[PDB]
């Protein structure tokens, strides 16, 4: 659900 | 598998597979390049990382779909297939960790390479942790934590607060805290001081570096908005 | 590979892999189900088709990216990698055609199953034709044409003009005409009479069948708009 | 470029 490096 | 191909051809085909969105091929080409034994350039490290993040990203997305079905139901088929995908994911994480351990990390002297590889190490232990349920779950969590922490110590000593690797490392370590280690307050504190100290160092950057840094700061901000 | 798993488990896992967007797994599960030797139900035929269309769809998309790079350039790497992808694509087409020939088509007596399998046969020969360049290109084109033509003859005798398989068959045969056989006028004529005769039979349909048929008619219309 | 059954 949270953003990690994309 | 790639021992008979030239290093430079492996790199060239890695880029081609990225353009073709063939990330399993891309990962196999970069694995072959790593196994040539030479250190990786900045651009090559990115190629390795992009390839395996995409491969493991699809496996994690599939694992989550299947584990959600499995939970809603609890025949053996759903468990069996979730276990098949989970085993394949673990195999890919073990392969990346194996490449980092043999011998990317021990030969990485510069902060940019060493932080980059320790960040990867923490990420792939994090992915292992996401599916872990047995006796080794705590040990896997601590391996991710240990890799991230060494990366953070180096990055704070050796890099400016706006450095994209430093920022991506802090983003992912904060996701670790929130998602794996059950430490949402640690996650929020790291995201905020990382964001605030990057804000203060933007004045030193060129327009292109500014674009690089603020892109990752916006991911930190998105998470803070989700978590508070 | 799947000989020790129950047919019903293979079908169940095929559906799970579709939900997880694991189409290579889905194709392998449906291959295993086909090799059980029993005929396939309507729903099972769809699963087989969806799995392999997605697998070969990604290979065709990658082949086109690579062949475009190869053309713009004309080292051996781009040709070599395009050949690798092309060989893998041909292997998947040969596997589908093998399943149709052993023994799906010979056991298919109903129009819905027989037209469905002959349409698939034409499609996978079409995909082979897209990459063909040697002495067998004309023979591959004629194999696609022959399969489509037998399917069309049956569908016109045995199905109403709005039947979704009939409509999908006519859509794809017209793409064949336009894209493979260099017969754009034949492509346009088939798309138009197919669309016009379906329009006239809509009054016989329920709301759900109406939705099914008009969805595929809109793809015929899109092509006519592209081609005229 | 043209649409086949999707
Ligand atoms: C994990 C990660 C964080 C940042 C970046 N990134 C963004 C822009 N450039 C880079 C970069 C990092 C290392 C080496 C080259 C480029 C990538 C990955
Ligand atoms: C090639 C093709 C054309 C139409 C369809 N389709 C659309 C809606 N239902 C179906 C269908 C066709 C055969 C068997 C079951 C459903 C699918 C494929
Ligand atoms: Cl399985
Ligand atoms: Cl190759």
């Amino acid at each position: 659900r949270p953003s990690s490096w994309r | 598998a790639m021992g008979s191909m030239e290093r430079a051809s492996l790199i060239q085909k890695a880029k081609l597979a990225e353009q073709a969105e063939r990330y399993e091929d891309m990962a196999a080409f970069m694995k072959g390049a790593v196994e040539k034994g030479e250190e990786l350039s900045c651009e090559e490290r990115n190629l390795l990382s992009v390839a395996y993040k995409n491969v493991v990203g699809g496996q994690r997305a599939a694992w989550r779909v299947l584990s959600s079905i499995e939970q809603k139901s609890n025949g053996p088929e759903v468990r069996e297939y979730r276990e098949k995908v989970e085993t394949e994911l673990q195999g890919v994480c073990d392969t990346v960790l194996g490449l980092l351990d043999s011998h990317l990390i021990k030969e990485a002297g510069d902060a940019e390479s060493r932080v980059f590889y320790l960040k990867m190490k923490g990420d792939y232990y994090r992915y292992l942790a996401e599916v872990a349920t047995g006796d080794d779950k705590k040990r896997i969590i601590d391996s991710a934590r240990s890799a991230y922490q060494e990366a953070m110590d180096i990055s704070k000593k050796e890099m400016p607060p706006t450095n994209p690797i430093r920022l991506g490392l802090a983003l992912n370590f904060s996701v670790f805290h929130y998602e794996i280690a059950n430490s949402p307050e640690e996650a929020i504190s790291l995201a905020k001081t990382t964001f605030d100290e990057a804000m203060a160092d933007l004045h030193t950057l060129s327009e292109d570096s500014y674009k690089d840094s603020t892109l990752i700061m916006q991911l930190l901000r998105d998470n803070l908005t989700l978590w508070t």
